[PDB]
């Protein structure tokens, strides 16, 4: 599966 | 529970993963080829589900039993580490991801509630020609892995991963590609999120992103502030004329990588040809009517859980983008242009292929999500970012 992700 | 780091892995024994034909985190890999030879004799019977459940396969061509599927990624797929966003993969986006040439009804694996048929879990095969270093395989990508919450912890997950490997050993293929936001024995490559916002406010109101202390909302929305249309000659959707060139170009410029993709002709219309909120391809038709690039990017938005007001982030991942007369950034600062008109909020790239050389430069900040690439069944040697040129929906 891909995986989400947000600004560090 | 699931490692997110390299260091949380070492600490880990994997039950699961130490049964599988894949390296071990601790070893380094200094051959090329199968972990264990091809099977010639495969297990006829399904795997044994937990009492009350049962296996049935999901034909996505039924509109209900699609939006049955839609619904169990909608509430139990994929977080972030902070458990405020969710993917939110639309049905007809599920279709075009699960239906590619060669696709399988058997592929589509789904597990169910025996006496009130409810949808608790699924796992999905598709076919692909992989290229690895100097190896072209007849590989599955495995994708859409998913239990229920309420079914977690009950071991489901391997009996799901079983399965789908047995109906995809019954085909004859014996090797895989997926991806992870964990860290499994063992990464062939490791890469990184990155995030161009276009609509800044409404990603620090929802806290996808936060003013840097030292900037103001006004500095904020100025950084990113974009022209109102691209500026490379000759940019237009992609059309139908388009599906050779755009094999071509993509066929050549794959080489320069070492995880990549081999799509046929049809593959290409598949994956590229424009659909309305789910890919979008935009070609450069050049003076003399010559295609020479081209970009494109998926849409995939997340829900924004538990938020009273902004319930969905609308979000384009960067998906294969070729160039070879017009500029990288140039293409990039286009793609960034289409995505802000279309109303997106961010645009998402990794840091793979050769993305690192634009990343920085079109003002992408940094993201928290790792996303893991792996093999099943093949030894080779790990790869930078760089040299990944593959991406998985
Ligand atoms: C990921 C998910 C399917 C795991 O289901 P689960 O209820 O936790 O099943 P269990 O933890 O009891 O099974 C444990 C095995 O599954 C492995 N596993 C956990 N997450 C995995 C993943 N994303 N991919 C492959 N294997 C995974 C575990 O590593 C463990 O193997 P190990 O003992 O070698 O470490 C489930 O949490 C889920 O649906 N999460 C949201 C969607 C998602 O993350 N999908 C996969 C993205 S890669
Ligand atoms: C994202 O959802 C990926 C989840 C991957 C789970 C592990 C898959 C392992 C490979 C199974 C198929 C092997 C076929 C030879």
């Amino acid at each position: 599966g891909c995986s989400v992700s947000k600004k560090k | 529970g699931p490692a997110k780091t390299m260091e949380e892995a070492s600490k880990r024994s994997y039950q699961f993963w130490d049964t599988q034909p894949v390296p071990k985190l601790g070893e380094v890999v200094n051959t090329h080829g199968p972990v264990e030879p091809d099977k010639d004799n495969i297990r006829q019977e399904p795997y044994t589900l937990p009492q009350g459940f049962t296996w049935d396969a999901l034909d996505l061509g039924d509109r209900g039993v699609l939006k049955e599927l839609y619904t169990l990624l909608n509430e139990n797929y994929v977080e972030d580490d902070d458990n405020m966003f969710r993917f939110d993969y639309s049905p007809e986006f599920l279709l075009w991801a699960l239906r590619p040439p060669g696709w399988l009804p058997q592929w589509h694996c789904g597990v169910r509630v025996v006496s009130s048929r409810k949808l608790v879990g699924f796992i999905s095969a598709i076919p692909a020609n992989i290229h690895i270093y100097d190896t072209e395989k007849k590989m599955v990508e495995i994708n859409f892995l998913c239990v229920h919450k309420k079914l977690r912890s009950k071991r489901v997950a391997p009996v799901l991963i079983r399965e789908i490997t047995r109906r995809v050993h019954l085909e004859g293929i014996f090797q895989a590609v997926y991806t992870a936001g964990v860290v499994l024995p063992k990464p062939v490559g490791t890469c990184r999120y990155w995030h161009r916002s276009l609509n800044p406010r409404k990603l620090i109101e929802v806290k996808f992103s936060h003013l840097s202390r030292n900037m103001t909302m006004q500095r904020t929305m100025k950084l990113y502030r974009l022209p109102e249309t691209p500026k490379t000659a000759g940019l237009r959707p992609m059309e139908t004329k388009d599906i050779p060139v755009v094999h071509q170009l993509l066929t050549r410029y794959l080489k320069q990588f070492h995880l990549t993709p081999v799509m046929s002709q049809e593959e290409v219309e598949h994956w590229f040809y424009p659909q309305e909120n789910i890919i979008d391809t935009f070609v450069v038709e050049n003076a003399n009517g010559e295609v020479t690039d081209f970009l494109s990017f998926y849409t995939l938005p997340s829900t924004i859980m538990n938020h009273p007001t902004h319930k969905s982030l609308k979000a384009a991942y960067s998906f294969y983008n070729v160039h070879t007369q017009t500029p990288l950034l140039d293409l990039m600062s286009d793609a960034l242009v289409l995505a802000k008109m279309k109303g997106f909020d961010v645009f998402n790239a990794l840091d793979l292929m050769e993305n690192k050389t634009f990343l920085e430069k079109l003002k992408f900040g940094i993201g928290d999500g790792n996303l893991q690439y792996y093999l099943y069944n093949w030894k080779c040697p790990s790869m930078g970012a760089e040299k990944v040129g593959l991406v998985l929906q």
